[PDB]
């Protein structure tokens, strides 16, 4: 598509959290909506700033909602005066999931940026996923004969920081972040987190299938198509060729691990030699 | 008075009719030009904005202490779709809830020139909801008043309650120009 | 490797004496006070 | 505006106080701008020339 | 005179300006670090303005750097020596 | 009613990130902006947010505050739940430490004329490194009071003398024309968790296996490197056998250390191969056809 | 800051009865409330030598995001170990050389509180190098602690009394020394000859 | 806290940094460095500086105020003289040059052959010549043979003229000489050509000028 | 480890201390004076440290 | 119909099911391979077709329930291995 990856800077996250908190101080709200400013680098979005805009909606009806687009334009001008290279690239809202009226809001935003990106930023501290979920509006051409509609195609979202922004984040995360853990422990923790995320995704798919089976949701006929491919992609690890290749590869890596460990042991013995010699010299001169 | 207003102009199909000279669309354009000017000279701090009442409501311009932009927006307003009075009033109320200065007073100008295709219960509940937030909605009952004179009657009666002329139901029978009936109406008084 | 690492013994040296000495550190404070009192004026 | 002009001239006089550094105009660029070499053997670029019309300067 | 006030205010705005040291780009180290040599002076590891192109800063490019931070403020065309300018702009005599 | 040295300026995480980003973007201009917050009491100055003022033009210095832009930004921010007054101004010092120049003093005099307890914050985006941002807060010392023989502020606690002033700031008029207010940071659990997502790798790449062709090529290359490294390591051991203690480090200058490179290669290969093996073993269980 | 000391005083000498409060205060996100938890550990275990409270104080001292909380955690060890003054110059001795100046100040103050009036030679030997610490308030705390430890002490009882007596005068009469070091030295002079040489400090 | 201190000590490397030349390592943590300002200083070395990169004649980045050795620049960096790019290669061929077979053979055997056949030279026992001095009457194909070598070489070519080294800034001449040699060493195989060597290689020197 | 940390933190302050000039000794003199030649800056008559 | 472990269709099976001669079976597979309906390869020496992918089709509710049961087993395996990794590497886990 027109968007390959959306990089959301920590300043955007902090601004969104602050906007949500200051609006929610009123004690009666569900979500807040603002505008996202960034630059364009190849096909990778670089969402780097944001500003709040007045917004309200009805709890029952989805067609009733007000967004101050004049406020949008005025603050776009004010921000453009400060930073001309940051242009409107989309919008954000803090609702935990999508809304039925999100397509209308994206249509409103598309005038200012034709390829607008909606970045749902969950203020609640989710334990596994990233707080950002990026979507772009696409015209879904169905093959069932149903008329073409506008949907939100998901986009891989990442959190990246500028050099000074990273410096500030590390200053704010100085105490909390533990960097003493070695690289190997970090990779193993990454594997654990990947297992947890895969379990969560599979549980979401299972819950959707459970709802479909009991009739809570209709058969999409497109999620089923994707799920058949997913189950077909499950490799057979019991094949003789695969097992032999896996064993050969594991032995090829284990011989390297053995060589590295042997060299490490010899170097450790050399260190012990140096320590003992230094201790004996220190006690001999004293 | 220090109040903020938002005009609920109608751009339905029935605005193409030549009942009001020269056309109902041009007639409501002149009426909007008059009412926004009146609200501007009533108080220099007053806020005016334009909300359309097409098939789907679209806030053309939010509240602003400016007049020419309102007519600039109205110039491009083409007659399309069917009136949706239920959602338009709530969209306008949402807009007034986010005015620049909260010390301003509620006010909505409604230009109904097409039949309201809703049950009376929805209208009375909307009127009660607006009355709770002290919202005053002034409705011009031109166009199809022969069918809307009852629903709007209940709307205005429930909005104003029993005391105070917070909102009016100025009904302009077809003639030379409904704007010529506006300057004698309590809307601009 | 673990056995060899666990066999390394550090003699009980007077630690934190290789740091800045009090007299020499005071030297810097006085010279820098003169620096601030003379350059800015 | 006369008082503002006089105060502006007074500020110029404060900034125009002696001594000056004697330099030689090396170059005149457009992006109106000057390049000078001071007698301290230093080359500087001036985005704005200053209190002298750029037309009255030559390398 | 309105134009007199405009010129006086122009002089006032010009007075706040500060000259920039002219050096030459030697080598771009990183995306935000450069090695530049002053025209008659030492070589420095400096930064560059974000708004600068950073693609016109080829090695050997003359640049103007901030006086304090030495950050590359601008890139300039190849300098013409005043002696060379006088050589070119010398009247022969219409012979 | 002398100011207390125990006064503190509380900068929120959003504010700090905004000033750091604006200062780094505006390098080397002394780009300025306004700090919205609240004077909680005589000892606290909370900085809830900041907004940057646009630069009028070229010049590495603080420009005059544009009243129209400030008024417009304040009025519009009040419309979206930010009704916080201006508690002072911030501006960037790209690399020459945190202090106030004469222009900065004149600019801060305006805020002090408006609000007597306004704070001039200086942030050094160039000298700031990860985990330690170079920042300071200042307020002018009135010449009339200090000249007559009065301390600029009263010391009722140790809180105002915990940070030793830098010599660069002292040279530039610190404790003479302006004083430094201790800066503390307000961090909540929510914002810290939100910032923790920075560089947080996706769950997909946790189970993602590296290309086995490139992995084998890397293993072979590093092992071939350790071959030469051990060949040199033997010579290094023999040389250090006969080498005086003054040359233990001087002779190591400019010459590669086979032991250090051997350790680095061992660590790299151990990590890479162990991670690849563990990931493959996990994938053989998770993604199975049965 | 006032309520931090107040809550601790409310539960003075309560042994384990303050535990439910302590775990509430020590787990609080407010650094001042964590400092209050440290002070409550000190007050609820005054001189009991309860190694559970000592363990908690040491854990907070070595691992806490706030320097004030760490300093108070090290400070609170004196109120727990004053009944056995010989133990403090051992548990705290290593803390007295830590990187954190606040932890060093807390170590000095713990020596002062626990070994107050005792004239402990080990604690004074620990405090003597701390009077030359690069950080000013560490020096001030070390001087005040040295005053508390050997208040009223004579030359025969404590051989280092004259040395610190001259040290206080030198620090006070040093124009180039920091103002807070001189504050600590003056407080030390006041403590060392408090009550007209007829008073002491003894929490027991 | 050790990791935090390691991270926070890097603010000493914040730009702008002056450029010096690592002259000598006095001990583990101090060294004599020659700054480009023209003065030699005995400064300290940042503990996180890779001492394996502190080779002789290595460009280093020094703190602008304290002159302390805070970084080591890449050897190919900090060079006022650049190598010949593809577009700068002269169009002169060996075939374009007529009738210098003896000179062509000597240059090839002394320049282009040792670059590609150094192992053969070692095996035979020949010591390859470090440098070549091409001399003769003016206009006898010297500079053109250098052009042909540059056009027909797979190695780096660094063309320079002797009069370029003489500069107003005292110390910049030797600095750029060692920069040329460092750049050639870092891009080995390389050929350094110095046309009109008499500009810096005369036999008479006046000590008072 | 604590000594390593402390030395690392003090190194940042130490590295900001100005570097020392390198000079050549012409001759020693009375009262612990030495005639040196700073590399670019001519000659000086300098004191001698007590160490 | 066949499970992924037994997607090796003999030439006789295709010939009998499609009511075509054996010698034509290969050509039929060619079409199915060319259009993109199925993916795989043909081992003519052993007269077998190694099918590895199928065009996804509309599934009944019972088939969706069976798919959900497969997901149940998959989730059980993923959770078991995640707990195993967490338990074994608890000390080094960050
Ligand atoms: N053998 C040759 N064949 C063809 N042309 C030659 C030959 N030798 C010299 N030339 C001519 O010499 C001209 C340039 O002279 P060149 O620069 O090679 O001389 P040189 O020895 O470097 O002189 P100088 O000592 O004055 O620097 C070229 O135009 C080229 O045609
Ligand atoms: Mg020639
Ligand atoms: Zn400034």
């Amino acid at each position: 598509l027109a968007v390959q990856k959306v990089v959301v800077h920590p300043l955007v996250l902090l601004s969104v959290v602050d906007h949500f908190n200051r609006i929610g101080k009123v004690g009666n709200q569900k979500r807040v909506v603002g505008v996202l400013l960034g630059s364009w680098q190849k096909k990778v979005l670089d969402v780097s700033n944001s500003f709040a805009v007045p917004f309200d909606e009805d709890d029952k009806d989805d067609s009733v909602w007000f967004l101050d687009h004049d406020y949008l334009e005025n603050m776009y001008g004010m921000f453009k005066k400060v930073n001309a290279r940051e242009r409107i690239v989309g919008w954000y809202h803090t609702g935990p999931k999508l809304h039925k009226n999100d397509i209308a809001i994206n249509e409103l935003m598309k005038r200012y940026c034709p390829n607008s990106v909606l970045v749902i930023i969950d203020v609640k501290p989710k334990d596994l996923g990233l707080p950002t979920e990026a979507y772009i509006s696409v015209e879904e051409v169905h093959d069932d004969g149903t008329p073409t509609s506008k949907t939100f195609e998901h986009v891989t979202s990442e959190i990246g920081a500028e050099e000074a922004e990273e410096v500030g984040v590390e200053h704010l995360l100085r105490d909390i972040k533990d960097t003493t853990v070695g690289t190997l422990s970090q990779r193993i923790t990454n594997q654990v987190h990947g297992l947890k995320g895969l379990n969560s995704k599979l549980l979401d798919i299972r819950s959707y299938l459970e709802k479909v089976a009991t009739g809570k949701l209709p058969i999409n006929h497109q999620i089923i198509y994707q799920l058949q491919d997913v189950f077909n992609l499950l490799p057979d690890v019991s094949l003789q060729e695969f097992v032999k290749a896996f064993y050969l590869k594991t032995n090829d890596q284990m011989v390297v691990v053995y060589l590295a460990s042997l060299i490490r042991s010899v170097v450790a013995l050399h260190n012990l030699i140096n320590n003992k010699i230094a201790n004996r010299d220190a006690e001999k001169k004293e | 008075v220090l109040e903020s207003t938002m005009v609920c102009v109608d751009n339905s199909e029935y605005m193409r009719n030549g009942d009001f000279l020269p056309t109902r669309l041009q007639a409501q354009q002149d009426a909007v030009n008059i009412v926004c000017h009146s609200k501007t000279r009533s108080n220099p701090e007053n806020n005016v904005g334009l909300i359309t009442l097409a098939n789907d409501c679209e806030v053309l311009t939010t509240l602003t202490p400016d007049t020419g932009r309102i007519l600039s927006k109205l110039h491009t307003v083409q007659p399309k779709g069917k009136i949706t009075f239920c959602t338009g009033i709530r969209v306008a109320h949402l807009a007034l809830k986010h005015r620049q200065g909260k010390n301003h007073k509620m006010r909505i100008i409604a230009f109904v020139g097409s039949p309201v295709e809703d049950n009376e219960k929805d209208l009375v509940k909307l009127a009660k909801r607006l009355k709770k937030e002290k919202v005053n909605v002034d409705i011009i009952n031109f166009g199809e008043e022969e069918v809307n004179t009852e629903k709007l009657t209940a709307f205005v009666n429930t909005l104003n309650g029993k005391d105070g002329t917070g909102s009016h139901l100025v009904t302009v029978p077809p003639g030379p120009s409904l704007a010529d009936a506006l300057i004698s109406s309590p809307i601009l008084a | 490797h673990n056995m060899s690492v666990k066999a390394m013994r550090f003699p009980p040296k007077s630690y934190n004496k290789d740091l800045e000495s009090a007299e020499e550190r005071r030297e810097r404070e006085q010279q820098d006070l003169e620096f601030a009192k003379e350059m800015a004026e | 505006m006369k008082d503002k002009i006089k105060e502006n001239s007074e500020k110029i006089k404060v900034n125009k106080t002696l001594p000056y550094l004697v330099s030689n105009v090396i170059e005149l660029l457009d992006v109106k701008c000057a390049v000078i070499k001071t007698s301290t053997r230093q080359t500087y670029f001036l985005p704005v020339i200053g209190l002298v019309d750029a037309e009255k300067l030559k390398p | 005179l309105t134009k007199q006030y405009e010129k006086s205010e122009n002089d006032l705005k010009a007075l706040q300006s500060v000259g920039q040291i002219v050096g030459e780009v030697l080598k771009q180290l990183t995306e935000e670090k450069f090695i530049v040599k002053a025209t008659n002076g030492p070589r420095y590891v400096v930064g560059c303005r974000r708004q600068l192109d950073k693609s016109k800063l080829k090695p050997g490019t003359r640049v103007a750097l901030d006086m304090t931070t030495l950050t590359i403020m601008r890139y300039l065309p190849r300098e013409v020596d005043p002696l060379v300018y006088n050589m070119s702009h010398e009247d022969p005599g219409n012979v | 009613p002398a100011v207390d040295t125990a006064e503190q300026v509380y900068i929120s995480s959003l504010a700090l990130l905004k000033m750091l980003k604006h200062g780094r973007a505006g390098v080397p201009m002394e780009v300025m902006g306004l700090m919205l917050g609240e004077f909680v009491d005589d000892y606290t100055v909370r900085v809830i947010d900041v907004f940057a003022m646009p630069q009028s033009g070229t010049g590495v210095s603080v420009e005059a505050v544009d009243p129209v832009f400030q008024a417009k930004m304040l009025d519009m921010l009040k419309q979206t739940g930010r009704p916080e007054m201006v508690v002072g101004w911030y501006h960037s010092h790209p690399g020459f430490g945190c202090w106030l120049s004469g222009v900065d003093i004149n600019t801060q005099q305006s805020f002090e004329a408006l609000s007597e307890r306004a704070v001039a914050v200086v942030v050094d985006p160039i000298q700031s490194v990860k985990g330690k941002v170079v920042i300071d807060a200042f307020r002018l010392i009135n010449a009339n009071m200090m000249v007559l023989g009065h301390e600029p502020r009263q010391t009722t606690s140790n809180l105002g003398h915990l940070n030793k002033p830098s010599i660069q700031a002292l040279i530039h008029g610190l404790n003479r024309h302006y004083y430094s207010i201790t800066i503390n940071y307000r961090k909540n659990e929510l914002e810290q968790k939100m910032l923790l997502n920075l560089h947080k790798k996706s769950w997909m790449e946790g189970l993602t296996l590296q290309d086995y062709s490139e992995h084998c090529k890397h293993n072979e290359s590093v092992v071939k490197e350790m071959l030469e490294l051990a060949k040199n390591y033997n010579k290094a051991v023999e040389e250090e056998d006969k080498m005086t203690p003054e040359q233990l480090a001087i002779k190591n200058v400019g010459k590669q250390d086979p032991k250090r490179h051997l350790e680095e290669h061992v660590d790299v290969l151990m990590t890479s191969n162990i991670v690849q093996c563990l990931a493959a073993m996990l994938d053989t269980v998770v993604f199975k056809l049965i | 800051r006032g309520l931090a000391v107040g809550i601790a005083l409310v539960m003075y000498g309560r042994m384990e009865e303050a535990d439910a409060l302590i775990e509430s205060l020590c787990r609080d996100k407010d650094p001042i409330l964590r400092r209050s938890g440290m002070y409550t550990v000190a007050m609820a275990y005054c001189g009991s030598g309860n190694n559970k409270a000592i363990r908690r104080l040491l854990h907070v001292a070595v691992s806490d995001v706030n320097d004030d909380v760490r300093r108070a955690a090290v400070e609170s060890l004196g109120f727990i170990l004053f009944r056995t003054p010989e133990q403090c110059p051992s548990v705290v001795s290593l803390l007295s050389e830590s990187y954190n100046p606040h932890v060093r100040y807390g170590a000095a103050m713990a020596l002062g509180i626990c070994c107050a009036g005792t004239g402990n030679k080990e604690a004074i030997n620990l405090l003597e190098p701390m009077t030359n610490d690069p950080v000013n308030y560490v020096r001030q705390g070390a001087l005040i602690a040295s005053a508390l430890i050997m208040i009223q002490q004579t030359e025969i009882t404590c051989p280092k009394v004259n040395q610190f007596r001259q040290l206080y005068s030198k620090v006070i009469n040093d124009k180039h020394d920091d103002v807070m070091a001189k504050f600590g030295a003056i407080l030390a002079q006041g403590i060392l000859d408090a009550g007209g040489h007829n008073v002491t400090i003894s929490l027991q | 806290e050790f990791l935090h201190a390691q991270e926070e000590v890097k603010r000493i490397q914040s730009i702008p940094l002056v450029i010096g030349q690592f002259l000598e390592a006095v001990d583990q943590n101090t060294a004599i460095v020659g700054s480009t300002t023209g003065s030699n200083y005995y400064v300290r070395i940042l503990s996180t500086i890779d001492r394996e990169l502190l080779k002789p004649n290595a460009s280093v980045a020094l703190h602008k105020h304290s002159n302390a050795l805070v970084d080591v620049l890449p050897p190919e960096a900090d060079s006022s003289i650049m190598m010949l790019t593809s577009d700068q290669k002269p169009d002169v061929m060996y075939a374009d040059i007529g009738g210098m077979d003896i000179q062509k053979q000597e240059v090839r055997e002394a320049v282009e052959l040792p670059l590609t056949h150094f192992e053969l030279y070692k095996q035979i026992g020949i010591d390859p010549p470090r440098g070549v001095l091409m001399y003769g009457p003016p206009g006898c194909g010297k500079t053109m043979l250098a052009k042909a070598v540059a056009h027909h070489t797979t190695a780096a070519f660094i063309r320079v003229v002797g009069s370029e080294f003489v500069q107003k800034y005292l110390g910049e001449g030797p600095r750029m000489v060692r920069d040329v040699f460092r750049l050639a060493k870092e891009n080995a195989p390389a050929i350094i050509f110095i046309d009109e060597i008499d500009a810096i290689a005369t036999k008479r020197f006046d000590a008072q000028t | 480890l604590n000594a390593k940390v402390r030395l690392l933190r003090e190194e940042l302050q130490l590295l900001q201390e100005q570097g020392s000039y390198v000079g050549e000794v012409v001759r020693a003199m009375d009262k612990k004076k030495v005639l040196v030649k700073v590399h670019p800056e001519g000659k000086f008559v300098v004191d001698v440290d007590k160490n | 119909t066949r499970p992924a472990n037994h997607r090796q269709l003999t030439f006789e099976e295709i010939a009998k099911s499609a009511k075509i001669t054996v010698n034509e079976v290969e050509l039929l597979v060619m079409k199915a391979l060319s259009v993109g309906l199925v993916k795989g390869s043909i081992d003519e020496v052993d007269k077998r077709v190694h099918m590895t992918w199928v065009q996804p089709r509309v599934l009944d509710l019972q088939q969706i329930k069976g798919m959900k049961d497969r997901l149940e087993f998959w989730c059980t395996d993923v959770k078991s291995m995640e707990m195993l990794v967490e338990h074994q590497a608890h000390d080094i886990l960050t």
